């Protein structure tokens, strides 16, 4: 649905719902792999060091 | 017609030179470059959106 020929509302929401999906999957990867690591590390230090 | 040309055919004697501007289609090209400019700056950009 990236092709546009006079899109109506459901149609409009539909291609964008779909286009975002490949970007959201990247985010999910980033979140699990590296953001998580950082976050867990910060949590350990705040608890032990302070 | 002058006396020396009294019997000549009128159509033959005078005519207007035909001219055309071949550089008049540069307008389609302007429109492309402008769209490309919106893409680099990102002020009103085609990308992110269908």
């Amino acid at each position: 649905s990236s092709p546009s020929s006079r899109r109506s509302a459901t149609e409009f929401r539909g291609t964008t719902s779909f286009a975002s999906s490949r970007l959201a999957n990247l985010a999910y990867f980033f979140s699990v792999t590296g953001f998580r690591s950082l976050a867990k590390s910060l949590i350990v230090k705040t608890q032990q060091l302070y | 017609l002058r006396p020396t040309a009294y019997g000549r055919d009128v159509r033959s004697i005078i005519s207007q030179l035909p001219v055309t501007d071949v550089t008049a289609q540069n307008i389609q090209d302007v429109q492309v470059v402008e769209r490309n400019m919106q893409r680099i700056v990102g002020v009103n950009d085609d990308v992110a959106g269908q």
